[PDB]
């Protein structure tokens, strides 16, 4: 049941990509998109849209003592920028 | 919140914005004549996507949509002198009785107005001739083992009046 | 181009800007969806108890008979002597009684020792 | 304060504001219309009117209702209700 | 209870404000606004409702001729 929720909810039409690299024409392509994704969907369970969050990163660490193994792993990190913003590149 | 149903929608939401920033605007414009302007302007503002497919991008506009709205609201929006936070609020409520009184008068003033009180005795009569079969079977016939809803049926059997209608009809006249 | 509107005791936060109300999970139709049940079934029992010809007396509601017994009769039981209560029940209770105490000894005893002085304004002073 | 409303000048002064509007014709311009079915015109457009029947007769209409008159004659019913119109 | 109903396709807007205002959203390129409805709000025994001095300088129409007969008094 939950997983019928899951894909009720989030395999939707709008939000979604098909797309082709290589040696075929946007005409095929648009064609077949037609005569097969004609009809999976465009409308929620009573409009119960997700939506995002913003979230906040919060900065801590977390060690994980355990000696028995051979090399040490650390993972340093900070605040990502974003996606649109220039500071990206 | 609501009677209809579990919530408005996104339609309605959007609509009472809508309803909402027009109504601000007039609050915030005088002289018409740029209200008339401005007004043009915001259908135009919400005609630039109105057609999305899209949906999610659809409800994030509308929520950054009542932000430049709440932070550009009036501090009176003009509340109409009828309304509930208006000048009015039941105003003339000095008049309002209800009328399960003026059947407790002495039978002196029963005599200075006598048709009035005999139509309202066969009225009286009227409710209770048809209170209990229609009315109460009625209400347990159709619905679910919960109610689940605050709308209720009509009387579309034969006859008589539709159920529960007495405190509907018997109002006060919102100017006496 | 605004702050967010952070809320206070004292200003509600509004229908809009939640940002709950838009992050709709199945579980919040659910739960409007069982809260319209609830309110319908007590406006339909109110309504057949409201609408009876017969009916003389007051509708005689639970919830505010409910709420009354417990805001008087149901405070004694139940209760337990904690650090919070006992602190709390010394310091308003007997704080400010003990302090205007202090400070009504203070103004009586300036104005005892300075009419013992004799240099006070008393040269007409009949209305005691 | 009362000139008296009556259900003749209602219709008139509601009609006189619908055909006062722009993208409508006087012609299939009826009593038992619709603004979604036959006039053809949409839900904003549709709140405009609603907005135009608030603001000539000076008193809001809920949202509870604005969702659902969607026809000149039960607009009429509705200031009907809000004024209980008999002399 | 008699009305008469003054009557539509009589205001036929013109009323100078909300032409040239149909003019900037014109050049807008909008051309969409209610209409009509506001000429029995811009002519009648509307239409230059006098400027705000006026009002104030309203007062010796009557009044100085009043005052040259007291002068002359």
């Amino acid at each position: 049941a939950d997983l019928t929720e899951y894909l009720s909810r989030h395999y939707k039409a709008p939000r979604m990509v098909l797309a082709a690299a290589g040696g075929l024409e946007h005409r095929q392509l648009l064609d077949l998109a037609q005569k097969h994704f004609s009809g999976l969907s465009g409308t929620y369970d009573e409009d119960a849209v997700p939506t995002l969050t913003p979230c906040r990163f919060t900065g801590s660490e977390i060690r994980h003592r355990e000696d028995g193994l051979p090399l040490a792993h650390v993972a340093i990190a900070v605040e990502g920028p974003g996606w649109a913003n220039p500071d990206n590149v | 919140f609501l009677p209809s149903a579990a919530y408005l929608t996104h339609q309605q939401k959007v609509l009472q914005l809508y309803k909402r920033a027009l109504r601000h605007l007039e609050s915030r414009c005088v002289h018409r004549d740029k209200y008339r302007y401005f007004a043009c302007l915001l259908r135009a503002r919400f005609d630039e996507h109105k057609n999305e497919k899209d949906m999610v991008k659809a409800t994030q506009l509308l929520r950054e949509a009542e932000k430049e709205f709440w932070h550009g609201q009036h501090p009176q929006p003009y509340i109409f002198p009828e309304s509930p936070g208006g000048t009015s609020y039941e105003r003339y409520e000095c008049y309002k009785v209800p009328e399960w009184c003026l059947d407790d008068w002495h039978p002196s003033e029963k005599a200075m107005y006598p048709d009035y009180f005999a139509k309202r005795e066969q009225w009286k009569k009227l409710r209770r001739e048809s209170w209990e079969r229609e009315v109460k079977q009625l209400q347990e016939e159709t619905p679910v083992g919960g109610p689940r809803t605050e709308a209720l049926p009509p009387a579309r059997k034969q006859g008589d009046l539709p159920p529960l209608w007495w405190h509907i009809v018997t109002r006060p006249r919102e100017r006496p | 181009s605004f702050p967010k509107y952070e809320p206070s005791r004292l200003a509600s936060l509004p229908t809009t800007l939640d940002p709950a109300e838009y992050d709709i999970s199945s579980e919040t139709r659910k739960a409007q969806a069982e809260r319209l049940a609830i309110r319908s079934r007590l406006k339909r029992e109110y309504q057949l108890q409201y609408n009876d010809p017969s009916r003389r007396g007051v509708v005689e509601d639970p919830a505010l008979i409910r709420w009354t017994c417990a805001r008087s009769a149901n405070v004694y039981p139940n209760f337990r002597p904690n650090t919070k209560t006992s602190l709390l029940g010394a310091l308003f209770g007997i704080g400010p009684l003990i302090f205007w105490y202090y400070v009504f000894k203070t103004d009586r005893d300036r104005k005892e020792k300075l009419i013992q002085e004799g240099k006070l304004d008393r040269t007409f002073n009949i209305s005691y | 304060d009362a000139p008296p409303l009556t259900l003749e000048g209602i219709k008139d002064r509601v009609l006189y504001v619908l055909k006062l509007y722009d993208k409508i014709d006087p012609e299939k311009l009826s009593v038992n219309s619709h603004f979604m079915k036959d006039l053809g015109l949409d839900s904003l457009d549709q709140v405009e009117i609603i907005m135009a029947m608030e603001d000539e007769f000076g008193f809001e209409i809920p949202d509870i209702d604005a969702e659902k008159l969607m026809c000149p004659q039960e607009i009429v019913d509705y200031i009907a209700d809000k004024k209980d119109v008999y002399e | 209870s008699k009305m008469e109903l003054p009557d539509y396709k009589q205001w036929k807007i013109e009323g100078t404000p909300l032409e040239t205002v149909q003019e900037k959203l014109a050049a807008r390129g909008l051309r969409d606004p209610w209409g009509r409805n506001e000429a029995w709000r811009y002519m009648g025994g509307f239409a230059n409702n006098v400027s705000f001095v006026g009002a104030l300088l309203k007062g010796f129409k009557w009044g100085f001729a009043a005052f040259v007969v007291a002068v002359g008094a």
